[PDB]
């Protein structure tokens, strides 16, 4: 047994390995539906930076991940960026490329 | 049958140091020679010699060694934060025997004492810090300095005690040798309890 | 039949032990949700005590 | 007078090393939630953590 | 042969947090020399770096990061100048040095 | 603002002949060279080891 | 049936001495002669010369 304490102290995900490994959910997988250029675009900040709004009721538009809360505020190519952002295919290209 | 109350138990001294970095430290940092260490228990003598190797820990290991086991150890990582460390030491002798005394110095060829206030220094190192009511040579005088602290007094020196019924009755021990055709006890608290042999 | 039996007996304990139903939680006894005698309950991350 | 609601219903109540609190109706649940206490007969108990 | 002893009661939280914030932090920004936040569980860590990643949810998101969810709550969901949510919460856990 | 943190939890350190241990979380596992020692939540304890 | 208080130790005439260096130390070694001492206990009179 001391060598049981060894395995589990040593790393209990090694040691649930040898018994089950993981737990398992559905694979992640959903679709983005419809979106087109000229939906959105100057509620969206086709002005280049970030000067159009949008019209939002808190947590119209969010993600979850762990549980947590998780961010939509911010360019994954670091230009300027809102909620609402520059355009509709700015927008969904940069969280792939988050 | 009898009624029995007990008011002393006989538990040893026991003494730690300060909070130290470690014991793989050397009794001092570096040294010359030697450094060399003493203490008492129960009026007999017990000193080691340091060296240029010797680490606190090889200090403990040689008190045992110069004390034959007439003074025991045991030693702590405290776990504390930054400072997990304390060393410690603990008697043969217990009861109103059970005493331990600190000193230091070296042995010449009349079996004799020299004053090692060099290795005196090292003991408040060590957090024995010497209790300093001893002027001593210590062939004649074998008790050594004390330690200065309560807290690093792991345990203290006291005598066994108990009554039998109308009589009170001190001992050096937590052993009852022979309390009657043989007979044997132990001291477990101090309380009263009444018993019957039959 | 006899053997078999056995080896369905032992292979149920296999079974079993497939399972990592032990888990990281500190371990205390009570979990009961509705309607029990009494029940004071304490759980996974605690400081043991 | 009080002595006309008999012997008047009320609170279920506890002890836990200097820590109390009242609770009876339907339930008793809500003692600071999370690690929790709840009563519905006499008991007397000890735990330790593993 | 030794003696130890045992005497410290444990107790619990009750607690209101402020809110999670919505999708805009602006804060704040950093200095010359390296300016790091850093959060903690009595002797592991959880960082980030600030150049210029200085908003309320890069510090609440590691907050979360630290404090782990092991706790109980009942939900609000409302909003507060851009703060979807608000909860009542107590512990789930213990500790002192857990605060 | 421990104000938002309404109530506060706590822990249980342990005490030592002689000594008491400042801690960041419970474990006595630092007796010395491995010997491992568990606190329970209240008493004391008078040692022999066989 | 019946309930019992008890509020008195029945005890003995106990007694315990002086210190002694020696319990081989004589009582008396050349007496002048022999004194005569007399006891009552346990409801018996006593009588000896020593």
């Amino acid at each position: 047994s001391s060598k049981f304490e060894q395995k589990v102290k040593e790393d209990p995900d090694s040691t649930e390995s040898f018994f089950s490994n993981i737990t398992k959910y559905e694979d992640i997988n959903h679709t983005g539906e419809v979106i087109k250029t000229g939906s959105l675009s100057k509620y969206l900040n086709s002005n280049g930076g970030n000067t159009n709004g949008l019209e939002f009721k808190p947590g119209d538009f969010t993600i979850v991940f762990n549980n947590q809360t998780y961010d939509l505020s911010k360019n994954s190519d670091g230009t300027n960026f809102k909620l609402t952002g520059k355009t509709e295919e700015e927008l969904l290209q940069n969280l792939a490329n988050h | 049958s009898m009624n029995i109350n007990v008011t002393q138990l006989a538990q040893k001294d026991v003494y730690q140091s300060k909070g130290l970095a470690n014991d793989g430290g050397f009794v001092n940092a570096q040294l010359n020679g030697t450094a060399d260490l003493t203490f008492f228990s129960n009026g007999k003598e017990y000193t080691v010699t340091v060296d240029k190797n010797t680490t606190y820990r090889d200090l403990a290991d040689k008190i045992n060694e110069a004390s034959g086991g007439e003074i025991v150890a045991k030693i702590v990582n405290t776990g504390e934060k930054g400072t997990p460390y304390r060393l410690t030491l603990t008697s043969k002798e217990t009861g109103e025997d059970s005493a331990i005394s600190f000193y230091a110095g070296k042995k010449d060829s009349n079996g004799k004492y020299q004053k090692d206030i060099n290795a005196e220094k090292i003991f408040d190192d060590l957090g024995w810090g010497l209790d300093v009511s001893a002027s001593i040579d210590p062939d004649k005088d074998k008790k050594g300095y004390g330690i200065k602290d309560a807290s690093l007094h792991i345990q203290t020196a006291q005598n066994a005690e108990f009554t039998l019924d109308g009589i009170k009755m001190f001992r050096s021990s937590n052993t009852v040798t022979d309390l009657g055709v043989g007979m044997t006890l132990t001291l477990n608290k101090t309380g009263e309890i009444n018993f019957d042999v039959q | 039949t006899e053997i078999k039996t056995k080896l369905l007996s032992f292979q149920t304990a296999v079974s079993s032990l497939a399972d990592a139903t032990v888990f990281a939680k500190r371990k205390v006894v009570g979990s009961i949700s509705d309607n029990p005698p009494a029940s004071l309950t304490v759980n996974s991350g605690v400081a043991l005590q």
